[PDB]
């Protein structure tokens, strides 16, 4: 980690993490603005024209039905010198879960974000359902991260864009009253609480729903490794084979019965712990997520540094000075006439 | 990029929530008719698992269970990223594969077997299942599928090998224009 | 590499010997996996990527051999075309 | 396998003649479909028989700017135009 | 279909298929005789 | 994609609404009580589950009646949803 | 990224390489909970703070809340390391 | 004779406005364009 004491941990990465959350957010959601709602910006509800144009929404529109109309999936190649049918096995796995519908509306979110606001994401998530079960009845389903434009507040003191490497990033969940009671059945929260974060929604206060929780899940790393104890297979042949000891800690008793083996093995693990906090104090520390690495990658537009903050910026950003002005002049002759 | 750094976070989880899925294994055989001793770059009666579907316990695919499930190997890795058009059918790809491979084949042979390939992948229908039944005819029976028969040994293998010896007789019949030139050599040795 | 090899070669062994082996580097599929076994009837009997996988015992190397039965008695008949030139000689002599 | 979802009548035919063992949990979902007025619910938890809501609505453009559902259509835009249009259509008409 | 005046569903929900809510609704307009027979097989107040 | 998003629970749906239908494979419907607990899914004969094909039948999939009607297969997924060019007979797919 | 702002490589050398130049030295600025966690893997102190000249940007379009600054000097000697010459019996190719 | 409505009436687009019918043809509102030209008509021949 960062620091000692875990809750000071976030809590300080999370200041560092502000730069986004507090000046990028708000203009990012000026993006969404011109592109999805109105052309003008903090307008109010007049009896006088207020005019639009918008060359912007048909380049917008024409630049995500490219993104969409050639979608870009996981496909699975082999390694150096491996066997053809090594990418056949996890695309099997991924095929049968992602049959579900959840997984090709995220693509088509991520796409269409990263036009706009200039960041986008996704996360993955593991449950158990018997819909489309694999094997174990566990499968793996992309939930999409929508609204980016108000859910950045991550940043990487690192120059990837990956984000599989970062401990300084959280993302934020701004959702409804009844969607709050549904997230604490998986990540065993509060059914109803309405914890507030930093707010990165508001600032203005436009139009925006009643109920309004944020809650923020952190991605910290923590080694934690793996050590000792091959084990064998007397079930499907081929025995003499090492399988996870401290990644498993339930199976490891019935794994040394009937079969054992010892010869050691070190295997360095670098682990992704999800703690999901809130700044007053931490609402569930230390979830260990199926995910090793950070299953949230955020696709980014035009993207760069400052330096050592995240910049990044759509295509409708410079488009808010000549929007609002056309509009001014617009609306003024409107007035003579 | 993003999509590819998606694959490096899917192989650490994944294999930590589904586990299990063994590959590259048939015959596996289950408690001790188990073993993997044969012999240096070559493996020969049975094994335990590893080729063959001898002795009666055919697989299509299985895993270990051990005495507990949620059991997998620590090195998820197994692949390198790379991404591309969406797939969601084992089928929808091995279509592409086919129809890539189309367009840059001479015509005779080398082009006609990836068109009996491209029915094969087809699905059956009323009409459809002509077309996958010729495929299955004669691509399978003639010995050029090569299966690694993980559900097949029912009429396929079956008819197979009765279709390949009557295969090679044909084929020298047909020469038979040829060995005209053999049957003057004949004349001039049996003569002397 | 295959690819690259190919579209600037002309036609003969050495084009046959790129195509075949272009399936081989290829995925494994319910289809795909058919054109590594014909990229290796071709190939293996040509001798150029020569016989692979001793470990087999399952169906592969017997309709493999199968194959390569079948080309062998073909073979022998269509040298006897030269043949006939060399036959005249000796049946020539012979009788006079 | 056959379901538990509205079996509780064949399951009984089920046991006998024939069974089998692998029981084992099967995660469903069932949606329920209440009919409701501003007043009371005026029919509570009727069984539909989708394992998921029915109903899939459809969004031409579609995204949010703070968590907040936003869609429109292209009309928004041609008829902001429309209506300025169509008033400097009908001042001069007036001149005529 | 009336879908310009039938919406009132979702708020927050991040899918388009409609299946991550159940706060979700949707409204529709029959006919007062419709309403009628409506009430019949779905156990409601015939008038109301 | 909404359309595909309406076929996943029409899936779940269709089989309860319309009643019966089954996912299975031949053998049907012929003597049976049997299983695939001895090895694991052998092919080559133990009556036939699927171990073999058309002997004694020729039907491919055959609706569940069970002993007791309003009965389905439990395990309603199968396919994946797909969206090609339009289709409302089988006669009509075969033509595309 | 932004090496622009991590200027302090060369003054005259007429290379680009910074592979044999005699000014090669990189600087990284990151953040107080960044230096904490690289500190451990460079095997270093985590309260140091180092500071360095600043050739980072004046111009702050934006702010950064922390930048700790440390550059890692890449220095140049020669050692002429070697121990006699070896020869490999196994996998063949001695005398390395 | 029928067991459905034998009456089809063929729609072009076809809708509400909210909760009022609306349908148009390809002659819809094509009939404010064509009044303005017969006004300019009509006056200009009182001038001639």
């Amino acid at each position: 980690e960062n620091r000692l004491e875990s809750i000071l941990s976030r809590f300080d990465a999370d200041w560092t993490a502000s730069d986004e959350a507090r000046r990028e957010a708000k203009n990012d959601l000026f993006f969404s603005r011109v592109s999805q709602w109105d052309d003008w910006l903090s307008q109010y509800t007049t009896l006088q024209y207020r005019g639009q144009f918008d060359v912007v929404r048909p380049v917008v529109r024409k630049l995500v039905s490219e993104m969409r109309q050639n979608p870009i999936d996981v496909l699975y190649r082999p390694k150096d010198g491996a066997r053809p049918d090594a990418a056949d096995v996890l695309m099997g796995m991924y095929r049968t879960d992602m049959r579900h519908n959840t997984a090709k509306i995220a693509v088509n979110i991520a796409v269409r974000e990263q036009i706009e606001a200039g960041v986008g994401a996704w996360r993955l998530v593991t449950d158990y359902e018997d819909q489309s079960p694999t094997s174990n009845n566990q499968v793996i389903r992309r939930e999409p991260i929508h609204s980016a434009c108000s859910h950045v507040i991550w940043d990487s003191n690192s120059k990837l864009m990956d984000k599989s490497d970062a401990r300084h990033c959280t993302v934020i969940h701004s959702m409804s009253q009844n969607g709050w009671e549904d997230f604490a059945e998986k990540y065993d929260l509060d059914a109803d609480d309405i914890p507030s974060f930093q707010n990165p929604n508001d600032w203005v206060f436009p139009w925006l729903t009643q109920d309004t929780i944020q809650i923020a899940e952190f991605y910290e790393v923590v080694e934690k490794k793996e050590t000792a104890f091959i084990y064998q297979d007397p079930v499907t042949g081929e025995p003499v084979s090492y399988f996870k000891r401290d990644i498993k800690d339930v199976i490891d008793d019935l794994a040394d019965s009937g079969f054992i083996k010892i010869a050691e093995r070190q295997i360095k693990r670098r682990r992704v712990y999800k703690s999901i906090i809130t700044c007053t104090a931490v609402l569930k520390d230390k979830q260990l997520i199926a995910g090793e690495h950070i299953p949230i990658v955020p696709v980014f537009g035009e993207w760069g540094f400052v330096e050592d903050k995240e910049v990044y910026e759509g295509v409708v950003r410079l488009t808010k000075d000549g929007q609002r002005l056309r509009n001014m002049i617009m609306s003024f002759n409107a007035d003579i006439v | 990029l993003n999509m590819r750094a998606d694959l490096e976070t899917y192989v650490f989880q994944d294999n930590l929530a589904t586990a299990m899925r063994r590959d590259g294994e048939i015959y596996q055989s289950i408690v001790n008719d188990i073993y993997d001793v044969p012999r240096n770059v070559t493996i020969t009666l049975e094994d335990g698992s590893e080729k063959d579907v001898q002795l009666m316990a055919e697989v299509v695919d299985l895993a270990t269970g051990e005495k507990q499930v949620l059991n997998d190997i620590r090195g998820r890795y197994e692949c390198y990223t790379d991404v591309g058009p969406s797939f969601q059918s084992m089928k929808q790809q091995n279509r592409a594969e086919i129809l890539e491979l189309l367009g840059k084949t001479p015509q005779g042979t080398p082009e006609y077997q990836l068109l009996l390939l491209q029915y094969f992948t087809l699905l059956d229908g009323k009409g459809v299942e002509m077309m996958r039944d010729y495929a299955n005819k004669q691509l399978i029976q003639m010995g050029v599928k090569k299966p690694e028969t993980p559900e097949e040994q029912q009429w396929l293998v079956e008819a197979q090998q009765a279709k390949q010896g009557q295969q090679d007789p044909a084929m020298v019949q047909a020469q038979g224009v040829l060995l005209q030139g053999q049957a003057e050599l004949a004349k001039a040795q049996n003569q002397t």
